[PDB]
């Protein structure tokens, strides 16, 4: 999930 | 040129991040006029003699794209974890969202304070020998708090603020 969208996070990429 | 210290509010959605920022800037608990949307905050606070500014970035929109959020995670000095008291879910999210900042901040050694909020509330499903568990494990402190009537709150701030202090 994140949690949070952070753009240049690799688990959120 | 006055210390400054960059904070930031994550958490489960509804846990009160948005009241617990709301009581320190405008001194009322959250209701139907404040806006919804995530933002950050400046207030000029005496923290144990020092006069300082706190620049708040309460967290929102957790599934969006945020500039500032990308801007605000990496800079933030310390980092106010917060959970409610009667929401276990919202607990177990915790090391989640400590996990993230250490990845985003790229250290082992961030500022961090664990806070259970709506200790007003007598549903509780968290139990503090858990929830002082999580903390003593990470090595930060633990405060409950009820944004509602304003218990603990200034006190969680003063103590990330007391953490950033000793990072460097
Ligand atoms: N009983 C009680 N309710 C609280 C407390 N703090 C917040 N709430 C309630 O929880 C709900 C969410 O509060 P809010 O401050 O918006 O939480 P949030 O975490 O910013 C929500 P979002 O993640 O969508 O931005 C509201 O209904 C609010 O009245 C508290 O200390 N006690
Ligand atoms: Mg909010």
């Amino acid at each position: 999930a994140x949690p949070l969208y952070i753009s240049y996070d690799p688990v959120c990429r | 040129a006055m210390t400054e210290y960059k904070l930031v509010v994550v958490g489960a959605d509804g846990v009160g991040k948005s009241a617990l920022t709301i009581q320190l800037i405008q001194n009322h608990f959250v209701d139907e006029y404040d806006p919804t949307i995530e933002d950050s905050y400046r207030k000029q606070v005496v923290i144990d003699g020092e006069t300082c500014l706190l620049d708040i970035l309460d967290t929102a929109g957790q599934e969006e794209y945020s500039a500032m959020r990308d801007q605000y995670m990496r800079t933030g000095e310390g980092f106010l974890c917060v959970f409610a008291i009667n929401n276990t879910k919202s607990f177990e999210d915790i090391h989640h969202y400590r996990e993230q900042i250490k990845r985003v901040k790229d250290s082992e050694d961030v500022p961090m304070v664990l806070v259970g909020n709506k200790c007003d509330l007598p549903s509780r499903t968290v139990d503090t020998k858990q929830a002082q568990d999580l903390a003593r494990s990470y090595g930060i402190p633990f405060i409950e708090t009820s944004a509602k009537t304003r218990q603990g709150v200034d006190d969680a701030f003063y103590t990330l603020v007391r953490e950033i202090r000793k990072h460097k």
